[PDB]
């Protein structure tokens, strides 16, 4: 199951480590890719994450910042109609 | 949670 928030993102607690094989912008605000970016993840870097999201075509997760805030970034994609998973763009620990 | 946007 998810929770579900005031814009219709699903989400729950999950913790583990991401490490992409890919660069990947990361998002300030929330899991949108319209949002600001915060970042840029490289490849072979790693991130550990406390949030797991659906929303905007996507699982994303989400961690806190050096400056206390908020990170956002995908890590797959998600269709909606079938609640289907993509490829994972790296490995998860 | 499930932040904003």
């Amino acid at each position: 199951g998810w929770k579900t928030n005031k814009y219709g993102t699903l989400y729950k607690s999950e913790s583990a480590s991401f490490t992409p094989n890919t660069d990947i912008i990361t998002r300030t605000t929330g899991p949108f890719r319209s949002m600001p970016q915060s970042g840029v993840l490289k490849a072979g870097q790693t991130i550990h994450y406390d949030e797991v999201m659906k929303q905007d075509g996507h699982v994303w997760v989400g961690y806190t910042g050096n400056s206390g805030q908020r990170i956002y970034l995908p890590v797959r994609t998600w269709n909606k109609s079938t609640n289907t998973l993509g490829v994972l763009w790296g490995t998860i620990k | 949670g499930g932040g904003g946007g």
